[PDB]
């Protein structure tokens, strides 16, 4: 079971309201741990799940020193892309950054990542080899050289090879039970009389952890993929997931059609059909 | 587990 | 400057069962930028206890936010989730279907 662990940042400038808005929040996996926001009393970092909220407050201090860094070098930066772009000061801009490892079924470093985007089209990222930057525009190059000469790569691939995936360890080993879990899809299906000479079949995938799986719809055990109604992933909130796929049968033909369901909480893909 | 520094842009 | 407009699916956690209790769930996701506005209805009447999760975004910087409450399903009372955002002209109003 492949795994990973990742941060996401979002900056937003308000003009005339004060201080910019800045959310941090950290994954494991599709499980959402801890939540850090501008406009909160704390003023902490604090737990989204119940098995971090084992760790002391030594561990709680110094995410919450960490994550307070963060945000001061994300309100400069604000002003920063603003000059550089010569943009006025009354307009409000998005500032994003994504960082974090992943390792593979043997629990290795297999990747890391450091992107970072102004107003949601990509402004600079760390390229795999982990030593170079994918700049988007000559602002972004002015960033590029900057980091080349303080040499911020070789720091970020030390985070991203050591410390990133140690902590992800040491993450799924603390909270085993929510984290290494596999929760296989509850699927059923659903007949609907559209008209009279058609009908909709709608196959389920219900209650299932992590996120990724795969629902299709087949005719004589040709992908109908072109004439499939698929919706993205949604979160159930109690930390599952669901999701559905349909197809408009024509009367008399319910056999045709097979629903297929791909999903790591299975031992083998299940086949469906309405019968 | 958060990094630090954090350089600016 | 970028705007993507939020996709709004509306549903229950768990399979609605008249009488018993649940929670109603309104996701909106892929859009851009994160200010965006998200209502739950009864009846058309706003509920007023709505709880979100904490801001996040995709692969491709789009964001998305679940807003949830607990509520009680039954045959008569309708439900609805209703956003505002700057790519939407006015209120898009998306209905519970409990087949959906």
């Amino acid at each position: 079971g492949s795994h990973s662990m990742r941060y996401f940042f979002t900056s937003v400038s308000r003009p005339g309201r004060g201080e910019p808005r800045f959310i941090a929040v950290g994954y494991v996996d599709d499980t959402q741990f801890v939540r850090f926001d501008s406009d909160a009393a704390s003023q902490r970092m604090e737990p989204r799940a119940p098995w971090i909220e084992q760790e002391g407050p030594e561990y709680w201090d110094g995410e919450t020193r960490k994550v307070k860094a963060h945000s001061q070098t994300h309100r400069v930066d604000l002003g920063t892309l603003r000059g550089y772009y010569n943009q006025s000061e009354a307009g409000s801009h998005t500032v994003q950054r994504m960082y974090g490892c992943d390792v593979g079924s043997d629990w290795r470093f297999l990747r890391g990542y450091h992107q970072y985007a102004y107003d949601g089209k990509d402004y600079i990222a760390l390229k795999e080899d982990l030593r170079s930057w994918t700049a988007a525009d000559m602002a972004a190059q002015t960033t590029k050289h900057k980091w080349e000469a303080a040499h911020v790569a070789e720091q970020l691939r030390a985070y991203l090879e050591g410390t990133c995936v140690e902590w992800l360890r040491r993450y799924l080993e603390n909270g085993k039970e929510t984290l290494q879990r596999t929760d296989a899809p509850k699927t059923h299906m659903t007949h609907h009389a559209v008209s009279d000479h058609e009908a909709t079949l709608r196959c389920w995938a219900l209650s299932f952890y992590p996120a990724e799986i795969t629902l299709t719809w087949q005719r004589d055990g040709e992908d109908q993929t072109q004439d499939t109604e698929l919706v993205e992933t949604r979160p159930a909130g109690d930390g599952t997931f669901q999701k559905w796929a349909a197809v408009v049968v024509p009367s008399g033909q319910e056999q045709r059609y097979t629903c297929h369901v791909q999903h790591e909480g299975l031992p083998k893909p299940l086949t469906l059909r309405w019968e | 587990y958060l990094k630090e520094p954090v350089h600016g842009v | 400057m970028i705007q993507r407009t939020p996709k709004i699916q509306v549903y229950s956690r768990h399979p609605a069962e008249n009488g018993k209790s649940n929670f109603l769930n309104c996701y909106v996701s892929g859009f851009h930028p994160s200010d965006i506005e998200v209502d739950l209805l009864k009846n058309g009447e706003r509920i007023e206890k709505v709880e979100h999760s904490d801001l996040s975004f995709s692969k491709d910087w789009s964001f998305y936010l679940l807003y949830y409450t607990e509520f009680t399903p039954t045959e008569k009372d309708e439900y609805a989730c209703r956003v505002n955002h700057v790519t939407l002209s006015q209120p898009k109003i998306v209905k519970w279907d409990r087949d959906m």
